[PDB]
């Protein structure tokens, strides 16, 4: 989530990691908070920051279909 | 020279190498100990280098970065 949303203008651009410490990320969590907030009232409107998140849920594999184990043989073969 | 179970490369200086070093036409690294490693990936600067597993020498790898 830190990186995905500083690739899109609201921090530093980061590389960050599950072996990152705790304390940093919750610190680097909230400096994004703050730079959502002030887009927020730039733009005067959520919209934009439903769609980041929506595209960033679908990044993720327990929150896409490579947890739900796509197959094609047989009938799966039309839908999946 | 080997210390503890790994490699150091100590200079012509009779100094201790730390850091990425090409040493002879070898792109290694040494952590901060000076020990050298192998098999691993370090970051260096912007770059994100895997040093083979027998000789510490730079080489292409795969690394699952993040979950991917």
């Amino acid at each position: 989530y830190l990186n995905f949303m500083s690739s899109k203008g609201l921090g530093i651009t980061t590389t960050y990691t599950a072996a990152t410490s705790q304390k940093t990320l919750n610190d680097a969590a909230f400096v994004i908070q703050t730079a959502i907030e002030q887009q927020i009232s730039l733009k005067k409107s959520t919209e934009w920051l439903r769609d980041a998140i929506d595209s960033f849920v679908k990044t993720q594999a327990n929150w896409n279909k490579q947890t739900e184990d796509e197959a094609f043989d047989g009938l799966q073969w039309l839908q999946g | 020279e080997n210390h503890n179970g790994y490699f150091v490369y100590i200079d012509a200086s009779g100094k201790q190498v730390t850091g990425l070093q090409n040493i002879d036409g070898n792109l290694q690294y040494f952590d901060d100990n000076g020990y050298q490693v192998k098999g691993s990936f370090r970051d260096v600067n912007g770059k994100h280098i895997y040093f083979d597993s027998v000789t510490g020498k730079a080489s292409s790898n795969v690394d699952i970065v993040n979950g991917k």
